C-alpha cells in the first residue's frame, strides 16, 4: 500500500531529455549455468540474443558469467548507482528477451509509488496564484473603514 | 598405452570425390557410381571401414542405416562437424567489445 511504501516524485537523473537522451543503465551482470534446468533460458538468450543486445545497446557491458548456479540471475546496474537483481530462472528466451529489454529501458530510478504523474520545474509563467491577485487596489492604499 | 583421445573435428577433404571414388573402384567402376546401392553388408563394410580409417571420422549407428548409397555417404563426409566448447565458440563468434564472457569451470 501507499501508506506502508515509500514514495518519491516523478523525476530524470541528470534530466536525462534537455541536452541528449542518456541510458541509464550501464551494466548487465549475466550469472549462467552450463548444466541445469533453470538455465536453459538464459544459456539460449547467451547464444542467440545477448550479442544483438550488446551490439543493440553499445553503452552498456554486459558480463556473461557461466558458473554452477540454481537460480541464474541478471543484475542491473545503472548510472545513478542503483541496482536491480532479477531472477532469470526458469524463463524462456522471450522472456529474458522482453526482461533485458525493460531493463534497458528503464531508469536506475527506485520503482515505489510516484506521487504526481508529472514534474515540473516552472509551474507558474504568469505568476503562482496569492490571496491578492484579482484583488483590486484602493486609493492610497486606504483598508477598509480607515478614516484618512 | 591408451591412445590420445581423438578430435571430433572433420573438415572435409578438398579431393573428397576422388579419394571415394578410388575406394569404391577398390571395393566394388560402372557409371554413376554414386548411385551404387550399399545393400552388401560385405561391400557396406568395407567402403565404410576404409573411409572411416583414412579420414578419422566414421559413420554413427544412427546414420549406418540411412547411407544407403554411395551419394549418401558422399553427403556425410562433405558435411563438416566441429568439437570446440561452447566457451570457445562464443568467444570466437566476434563478439561486440562491450560484451564479456567468463567461465568459471
Amino acid at each position: 500500500t501507499a501508506r506502508g511504501t515509500p514514495s518519491r516524485f516523478l523525476a530524470s537523473v541528470l534530466h536525462n531529455g534537455l541536452g541528449r537522451y542518456v541510458q541509464q543503465l550501464q551494466r548487465l551482470s549475466f550469472s549462467v549455468s552450463r548444466d541445469g534446468a533453470s538455465s536453459r533460458g538464459a544459456r539460449e538468450f547467451v547464444e542467440r540474443e545477448v550479442i544483438d543486445f550488446a551490439r543493440r545497446n553499445p553503452g552498456v557491458v554486459i558480463y556473461v558469467n557461466s558458473r554452477p548456479c540454481c537460480v541464474p540471475r541478471v543484475v542491473a546496474e545503472y548510472l545513478n548507482g542503483a541496482v536491480r537483481e532479477e531472477s532469470i530462472h526458469c524463463k524462456s528466451v522471450e522472456e529474458i528477451s522482453t526482461l533485458v529489454q525493460k531493463l534497458a529501458d528503464q531508469s536506475g530510478l527506485d520503482v515505489i509509488r510516484i506521487r504526481k504523474p508529472f514534474h515540473t520545474d516552472n509551474p507558474s509563467i504568469q505568476g503562482q496564484w496569492h490571496p491578492f491577485t484579482n484583488k483590486p487596489t484602493t486609493f492610497r492604499g486606504l483598508r477598509p473603514r480607515e478614516v484618512q | 598405452v591408451c591412445p590420445p583421445l581423438r578430435s571430433r573435428a572433420y573438415t572435409p577433404p578438398e579431393d573428397l570425390q576422388s579419394r571415394l571414388e578410388s575406394y569404391v573402384k577398390e571395393v566394388f567402376l560402372p557409371s554413376n557410381w554414386q548411385d551404387i546401392s550399399l545393400e552388401d553388408s560385405r561391400l557396406k563394410f568395407n567402403l565404410l571401414a576404409h573411409l572411416a580409417d583414412d579420414l578419422g571420422h566414421v559413420v554413427p549407428n544412427s546414420r549406418l542405416h540411412q547411407m544407403c548409397r554411395v551419394r549418401d555417404v558422399l553427403d556425410f563426409y562433405n558435411v563438416p562437424i566441429q568439437d570446440r566448447s561452447k566457451f570457445d565458440e562464443l568467444s570466437a563468434s566476434n563478439l561486440p567489445p562491450n560484451l564479456k564472457i567468463t567461465w568459471s569451470y
